[PDB]
């Protein structure tokens, strides 16, 4: 996080190079986010 | 004298005490075809004899807006002309004639 | 125990708002 | 609790399950049956039975609002226990 | 200004059914029963005309409920019998009419269940 | 009460029509708007970096759908068949009988999520909490047949987001 | 004839000397509210959902079975019938168990209707209710009397109809239950109709049982094969 | 009456039905009924002939003007004999009013087409003859507005199925899009939602 | 009696007379049709859909229907002059996609209950 | 003279042209039928509440509040004072959402197509508002016939105030792009002129009847919810062309920040929907806890409320125009009929005529300053 | 926003505006995404005694529509549908645009 950005841009994600079974290097999509830091990461709440 | 009444394609009249007085004339002669009992009759009768009361005990324009309660003379001019058509329409029409039937035993019934 | 708390304007109220259009005239005849 | 069919596929918590000579079973062929592993009927069967010394006990499945409609459940009949129509839970007055 | 003509009304072939959904179908005109799971009556006031039932099968899919006739949720709510049988006439149904069932008055009486001499004694109340 | 738009009079003294004729011949209004242009230029732009960064949503939002279940482990939905009753769209089907132990079960639940309109009148007519509308939106499909869910998927569906379904819930539940 | 003239609503109606006054409001088009009362059984005038307001006359009376008089005026949507009504729905939810979506009756429920259209939409009973434990009658008919309302429709069909004496009420004030007092079954060739005439899903049909809610359920007239009553 | 329940204005009752009085006497050949709903709505139910003369004496007159056609549709109640119900409202601007026309007719009867009163008319005349069937005369150019192109029946009629006759896909045998009779994977579900015990005892039918 | 209002006849002749101008029209159309919307079928087909058409509604006995029937045949026949109907359109006419069905009793019997 | 045929919202649109001039013009309609109404007598009220939201999608909640006002209006109910504040205040914030789509895609099809993106970051922090209200960005279906569904989340207003305090400087850059610039001048202005007279007679309402001049608005003339408290102008253009329109709608958005102002200050408290459980659903816990409410939870939700019969037609100053509902009902517990009135459908009937004697052009501009959106169009 | 005091002051003059007050870009001036729980009001109704449902009954009070000049069975002024509508003013905030 950042909070010195603007809304939206003050929280990330760096996914992993290795999910379940695939090389994810480049393959990388935004269901490979669990719920609780889904739920953290789209700013329904403010603790991670 | 104004200009740009404000609604467009609706011009300015100039002097429309006169235009006024012909148009309500107009009127009541076509309605003095219509039968005396008829209630369109007397009722535009009285509505224009109002109107004509008032266009002429009244000088000024604005206080004759004013006055007639419709504002814009030149839309009171308007409606004045679509009085008189309505009455040479309602002349041809004569709908003071009862009514022409009465309709089915269960057509105004609500619900089913 | 505990009182009514819901979405309300703060008191006295919210600061005022513009609205009336603002186009500034650069200026050079 | 999932089984196993004679044919290899799972057995649903309904019961589910094509039979040797039905033609569906193709739509699984290089694909997965979805299949819940987890069974409610075994997961609630291994809940203890609760012990309130009043003949009249009342259950609304916990967390109060979050769970369903309040119930209340007699407890006289020694040979059974009384079973929530909506939670599933058990209890019983303590009998001995 | 009037023709004046004497014919039956017959619209069929301006309301635009197919051919086979005209002279294939069965209306039934009825007042519908009252449920048996409640004792109100306002169900029990209008006539109803509904058709057919044709096959339902089973989609092989998610073995939800296939139709194939259009007609199968068609329910039309008329106020009198002979209104309804007059639009079945005129749109070309063939129709079958039942006539409406009232429930006969009844004679009740409390203190008959208190009798002297005859079974209508309730043994408990 | 009116105000007037475009009825101003253009100032006829000799100032004015120079300054009218100045700005046709030297464009002065469209240097203006391109002055706009260039200013917006030079200001940080308000995009994000999906899918690295998420837009930002709400406990109330509306998603994939999900079937949860008590803290012991069974299923909350007793087929009441409110959820079914409500559904605008007609996309919940529902068969149930008693279970094994005589307790009020599904044996079908079907939600096709191809007519649903996402409207959420199904997780505020059951009186179990049972039917919820998840966080999840991320779930597009390449065949038509993997948006019909049945039981089993939607059960996954419950299990694999209960976590972030029961945080929302906590938070939204007393405005309910 | 012997004819005598009531009014309903200051509308005038020419009923037979004995008719109660919910069949003269029944001859004017008005279903009067009732629970314990079925046209084909005895009267019982226990529910008291009937209670409806005579004009000039100080008491409601229960137009289940209370014979109608020459002269009178049945005010059937005056203040004091439906205070009468929102009462009497007040006290017959009182102890009512919060079972409308797991009961089987939950689209069809004569309690849930009359509760919508003649009682009060909210509550102020802040006890808790009481729970009765169920009985066994058989293969049958489900029973689940947490949800009895003690109309004893059930006890007049078996006593008068089917001619079996089985059923029957144990117990005095609100401790009182419908049932056969032992472990007994009630066998007869006419023992699943008290499941229709039972307004309330206390007694529910067995082999029924939460497969289907009856808005879903699509109705065709028909006859019956299994003997040549038809 | 506490704060749950709409508030009333017996005013505006009073004005509206001094004005059909007077829309009553004025056009005794036309007009059939008059009525003011408690919501203050004032509707007149008329002779289909008088279809012309009501319409554009409510327009003209010093009195109505109702120089604005707000709506125009029609009704369908297959238990009448007449059974389209056509329906204008119209708005007055100067005395910020609104009106109710009614008028009746039946599959075969033809109405009066009004795009000589109100230019507005024109395509919802079109829109009812697509959906209902109803023939307007002298209308300037009659046909279908909604309904796809060689579709045969009026959708809009009681009677009409909801998912109609018809259905289209792409055949690729004849490389275009063909229509073929309806067949539906699930079946729309009919629900009986009505209950007996009715709601409001102010609108109970005499039993005939 | 039975006095109804008239739509565009006052009896069966001039009903007649427009089913008649319709017919021309339509066959006088045909050929354009088939050429300008690149139709596979003859000039031949085409007549003869038009006269089958024409044909279905040969029963009717009543003035006012048919010249309803007349103004929606001079409304299809406005739609294909001006070419708002496309290829798939005019080919419906044709239920080229749709498998027989059969009308004697032994085969319905064999494919399902419907009669 | 020849036809031109430009097919595939989605229009279809055939001319005869002489030269360049735009001699007839006739849109052919019905592209996005589903047949709304006709699915509507299916449901029940409730169950119907979400076809308006895709009635007029731009103005979502303007058409959940014409549909409430006409079912509350047949129920004899009214909502809370809470209710109808929140309802005036998002009604102003989806105006400001369909002014902004309007003015901005009529500049990009004129050709501008920057305030387009300028004005959508605004249009997505609305839908940020609406989202956190009801769950849903666009389809909220959040306004009902008893009120509103839920009450508003506590950071709701703080937000509400913060983007309107600097939307007008927004509007003030798109002004700055296009109000002055005399390529927009020369696009806009003497196109589509109107006369009052048939603006009146052709149906016309909305900006449509005050570009000409005429003075009329429904939220002053017949105010419906809590506008008659709410003070505000209403601009009144001059000439009946396209730049009067643009003007118009401009000063409109400007007096809907007004206004929304005014409701953020004047939020009163209380609840949220009617306390008639026999109208609007009860509480959750009241539903758990109470035989009566979950009675009424039940019924609601299943059969739905019986609406006693009778037929009205509501009307409502929605941003396109006039948005009207004739809702006919039999005592049951869904619609015997409802007929939407959408000002797109006689605006684009008095298409043909202000599309005389014009350059082909100029049929885009006036499509443009028409605002028509074909789901309202069609149905 | 993180822009260099030249690049704002290049903005400024190239809009005309000073940018820096009203920002496009939403801010630690925003709410927090985690509240305290409300408490949410009841209604009116809410009372234990002199709350029967028959005096707070809106729909049972809808009447039919009260019927005038059934055709089925004096000075005379003429009237109007409403008074005639008064003239709007002129706007003392700003007239003129
Ligand atoms: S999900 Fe809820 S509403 Fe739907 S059937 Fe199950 S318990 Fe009933
Ligand atoms: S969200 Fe709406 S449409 Fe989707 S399943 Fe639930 S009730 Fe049906
Ligand atoms: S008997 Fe009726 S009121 Fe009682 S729980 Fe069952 S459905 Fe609900
Ligand atoms: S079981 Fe049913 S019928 Fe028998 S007394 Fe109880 S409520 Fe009445
Ligand atoms: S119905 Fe009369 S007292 Fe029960
Ligand atoms: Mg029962
Ligand atoms: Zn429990």
């Amino acid at each position: 996080e950042d909070n010195k950005q603007f809304f939206g841009r003050h929280r990330w994600v760096i996914y992993t190079t290795e999910m379940n079974g695939r090389d994810t290097f480049w393959d990388v999509d935004g269901s490979m986010v669990p719920p609780e830091w889904h739920r953290w990461l789209h700013c329904m709440t403010d603790d991670p | 004298l104004k200009k740009t009444t404000g609604l467009v394609g609706l011009a300015v009249c100039e002097t429309p005490h006169e235009r006024l007085k012909i148009l309500y004339t107009k009127i009541l002669d076509v309605l003095g075809q219509i039968p005396k009992n008829a209630a369109y009759r007397k009722y535009t009768e009285q509505i224009t004899n109002e109107k004509l009361g008032m266009v002429k005990a009244e000088p000024d324009v604005k206080k004759l807006e004013e006055q007639l309660q419709g504002g814009q003379i030149e839309e009171v001019i308007l409606q004045a002309e679509n009085e008189l058509s309505l009455a040479r329409k309602m002349l041809r029409w004569k709908p003071w004639e009862p009514l022409v039937e009465e309709p089915p035993a269960n057509q105004w019934k609500w619900p089913i | 125990a505990s009182k009514v708390k819901q979405d309300m304007p703060p008191p006295g109220g919210y600061g005022p708002i513009d609205y009336k259009r603002n186009l500034p005239r650069r200026g050079l005849s | 609790g999932v089984r196993t069919s004679p044919t290899g596929e799972k057995v649903t918590h309904t019961g589910q399950a094509y039979d040797d000579g039905d033609y569906r079973r193709v739509r699984f062929s290089d694909r997965q049956k979805e299949v819940n592993e987890n069974f409610a009927i075994d997961l609630i069967a291994e809940q203890p039975v609760s012990e309130v010394g009043s003949r009249v006990i009342s259950c609304d499945g916990g967390g109060g609002a979050l769970g369903h409609p309040r119930v209340y459940i007699n407890l006289d009949k020694e040979t059974k226990t009384g079973t929530c129509g909506y939670c599933g839970l058990q209890f019983r007055q303590p009998h001995h | 200004q009037l023709i004046a003509v004497d014919e039956k009304l017959d619209i069929t072939t301006l309301t635009g059914v197919p051919e086979e959904h005209i002279k294939t179908r069965k209306v039934r005109i009825f007042v519908p029963a009252r449920n048996n799971m409640q004792s109100g009556v306002n169900n029990t006031k209008k006539w109803k005309m509904e058709f057919d039932t044709r096959e339902r099968w089973e989609n092989p899919l998610m073995g939800w409920s296939s139709t194939a006739d259009p007609l199968s949720n068609l329910v039309l709510t008329f106020s009198t019998k002979e209104d309804a049988v007059a639009f079945a006439e005129k749109n070309g149904w063939s129709f079958d009419v039942e006539e409406r069932k009232v429930p006969k008055p009844k004679s009740k009486s409390y203190g008959a269940n208190f009798s002297w001499n005859k079974r209508t004694r309730v043994s408990t109340k | 009460t009116y105000k007037f738009v475009n009825m101003r009079e253009p100032s006829m003294d000799m100032k004015s029509v120079t300054d009218r004729a100045a700005q046709t011949l030297l464009w002065t209004e469209l240097v203006r708007g391109l002055g706009m242009t260039l200013s917006y230029l030079f200001r940080e732009p308000a995009t994000i970096n999906y899918p690295f960064e998420k837009g930002p949503l709400s406990p109330r939002f509306r998603g994939e759908h999900a079937l949860r279940r008590y803290p012991s482990g069974e299923e909350r939905c007793i087929a009441c068949k409110l959820c079914e009753a409500v559904c605008p769209a007609q996309a919940i089907t529902i068969e149930a009988e008693p279970r094994a132990d005589g307790s009020r079960r599904t044996t079908r639940y079907d939600i096709d999520m191809t007519k649903c309109i996402y409207c959420g009148f199904c997780q505020e007519a059951c009186p179990v909490d049972a039917i919820v509308e998840g966080p999840n939106f991320e779930f597009s499909t390449e065949t038509h047949e993997e948006l019909l869910y049945n039981k089993e998927k939607l059960l996954n569906n419950g299990d694999k987001w209960e976590a972030e379904i029961a945080a929302n819930i906590q938070a939204d539940y007393l405005y309910r | 004839s012997n004819l005598i003239e009531v009014f309903v609503d200051g509308q005038s109606v020419m009923v037979e000397p004995g008719t109660t006054v919910l069949q003269a409001c029944e001859k004017v088009g008005m279903q009067i509210p009732r629970f314990c009362y079925h046209e084909r059984l005895s009267v019982a005038g226990n529910c008291r959902m009937c209670l409806v307001e005579i004009e000039k006359a100080p008491k409601v009376v229960a137009a289940c079975a209370m014979p109608v008089m020459k002269g009178w005026n049945i005010l059937t949507n005056s203040e004091k019938s439906k205070k009468a009504r929102e009462g009497v729905m007040e006290f017959l939810l009182a102890n009512h168990p919060l079972d409308c979506p797991i009961c089987d009756q939950g689209g069809e429920c004569d309690l849930q209707d009359q509760s919508m259209m003649f009682g009060s939409d909210r509550s102020r009973f802040l006890e808790g209710k009481r729970a009765v434990e169920d009985k066994n009658i058989g293969p049958l008919v489900k029973t689940i009397m947490t949800r009895c309302i003690q109309c004893t429709r059930c006890i007049r069909f078996a006593s008068e109809i089917a001619g079996v004496d089985d059923l029957g009420t144990t117990g005095r004030g609100n401790d009182m239950q419908v049932g056969t007092y032992i472990e007994k079954m009630f066998m007869s060739e006419l023992s699943g109709n008290i499941i229709d005439i039972c307004p309330v899903g206390a007694l529910t049909s067995k082999p029924y049982a939460f497969t289907a809610r009856p808005w879903e359920t699509r109705k065709t007239e028909s006859i019956d094969v299994m003997d040549a009553v038809g | 009456t506490r704060p749950t329940i709409r508030p009333r204005n017996d005013v505006v009752h009073k004005q509206l039905s001094a004005f059909g009085q007077y829309v009553a006497e004025i056009l005794p050949k036309y007009v059939q009924q008059v009525q003011v709903s408690c919501f203050n709505e004032l509707e007149i139910f008329i002779h289909p002939d008088g279809v012309i003369p009501v319409l554009t004496f409510l327009r003209d007159h010093t009195n109505a003007q109702f120089k604005s056609l707000a709506d125009l549709t029609a009704v369908d109640v297959p238990t009448r004999q007449n059974r389209f119900e056509i329906v204008y409202n119209l708005l007055s601007l100067r005395f910020n009013s609104r009106i109710r026309v009614k008028t009746y007719t039946d599959e075969l009867t033809p109405i009066e087409s009004s795009v000589t009163v109100y230019k507005a008319a024109n395509w919802y005349e079109r829109e009812i003859w697509d959906m209902f069937g109803v023939f307007f005369a002298n209308h300037p150019d009659l046909r279908r507005i909604l309904t796809d192109y060689g579709f045969e029946g009026h959708p809009f009629r009681k009677d009409f199925p909801l998912s109609g006759y018809v259905e289209l896909r792409y055949d690729d045998e004849v490389k275009r899009v063909v229509a073929e009779p309806v067949e539906l994977a699930q079946e729309f579900r009919k629900f009986d939602l009505n209950s007996p015990w009715e709601a409001f005892p102010a609108y109970r039918q005499p039993p005939e | 009696g039975t006095s109804v209002k008239p739509i565009f006849s006052r009896d069966m002749n001039e009903a007649k007379r427009r089913v008649r101008e319709l017919y021309r029209a339509w066959y006088r159309e045909v050929p354009n049709t088939v050429h300008l919307f690149q139709l596979d079928i003859s000039v031949k087909q085409g007549r003869d859909k038009v006269r089958e058409m024409f044909m279905k509604n040969a029963h009717v006995t009543d003035p006012r229907v048919v010249d309803l029937l007349v103004i929606k045949g001079k409304m299809e026949l406005e739609e294909t002059i001006n070419v708002w109907k496309q290829r798939t359109h005019i080919m419906r006419f044709f239920h080229e996609t749709e498998a027989p069905r059969p009308t004697d009793f032994l085969s319905k019997f064999y494919v399902g209950h419907d009669p | 003279n020849l036809t031109l045929n430009f097919g595939p919202g989605v229009l279809r649109l055939v001319m005869e042209l002489s030269g360049e001039m735009v001699r007839k013009c006739d849109p052919h309609i019905g592209l996005l039928h589903r047949g709304t109404e006709k699915l509507i007598e299916y449901k029940t009220y409730l169950q119907a509440l979400p076809y308006f939201d895709r009635l007029d999608y731009v103005s979502m909640m303007c058409n959940e509040q014409a549909y409430s006002l006409a079912v509350e209006k047949l129920l004899n109910i009214q909502p809370p004072p809470r209710a109808q504040w929140i309802r005036v205040l998002f009604g102003e914030i989806t105006r400001l959402l369909n002014h902004i789509m309007a003015v901005t895609t009529h500049a990009l099809d004129i050709g501008a197509m920057t305030p387009f993106f300028w004005m959508f970051e605004e249009r997505e922090k609305m839908f940020e508002f609406y989202e956190r209200v009801s769950g849903a960005r666009m389809h909220a279906a959040y306004i009902r016939p008893g009120g509103v569904h839920q009450d508003l989340p506590l950071g709701l207003l703080d937000d509400i105030y913060e983007f309107s305090k600097n939307f007008s400087f927004r509007i003030d850059e798109l002004e700055e792009m296009l109000t002055n610039n005399r390529i927009w001048r020369n696009r806009t202005v003497d196109i589509g002129v109107v006369t009052a007279e048939d603006a009146l007679n052709y149906g016309f309402s909305g900006v449509m009847l005050r570009g000409s001049g005429i003075q009329w608005d429904l939220r002053k003339t017949q105010p419906y919810d809590v506008y008659d408290q709410v003070e505000f102008d209403v601009p009144i253009g001059s000439r009946g062309d396209c730049y009067d329109r643009y003007l118009c709608r401009v000063e409109e958005m400007r007096q809907s920040l007004r206004i929304i102002s005014q409701c953020l200050n004047k939020m009163p408290p209380g609840e949220i929907k009617v306390d008639d459980a026999k109208v609007s659903p009860p509480k959750r816990a009241e539903m758990k806890t109470s035989m009566e409410s979950l009675i009424h939870h039940f019924k609601l939700y299943t059969e739905g409320y019986q609406v006693p019969p009778g037929a009205t037609y509501t009307a409502i100053e929605a941003p396109k125009g006039e948005f009207g509902v004739y809702l006919v009902s039999d005592g049951s517990s869904r619609p015997y009929r409802c007929k939407i009135k959408a000002p797109g459908f006689a605006h684009l009937a008095g298409l043909d005529k202000m599309s005389k004697g014009h350059m082909l052009a100029d049929v885009v501009a006036i499509i443009g300053t028409q605002d028509i959106v074909f789901g309202e169009v069609d149905r | 926003a993180s822009a260099t005091r030249v690049i704002q002051l290049l903005r400024n003059w190239a809009s005309g505006r000073d940018l820096q007050a009203k920002l496009q870009l939403r801010y630690q001036e925003i709410s927090k995404r985690t509240q305290p729980p409300p408490k949410l009001p009841v209604g009116p109704s809410h009372k234990l005694s002199n709350n029967y449902y028959c005096t707070r009954d809106g729909r049972r009070e809808a009447m039919p529509p009260s019927i005038v000049m059934s055709s089925q069975k004096t000075e005379k002024k003429a009237v109007t549908p409403a008074p005639p509508i008064k003239r709007w003013e002129l706007s003392k905030d700003q007239p003129y645009l």
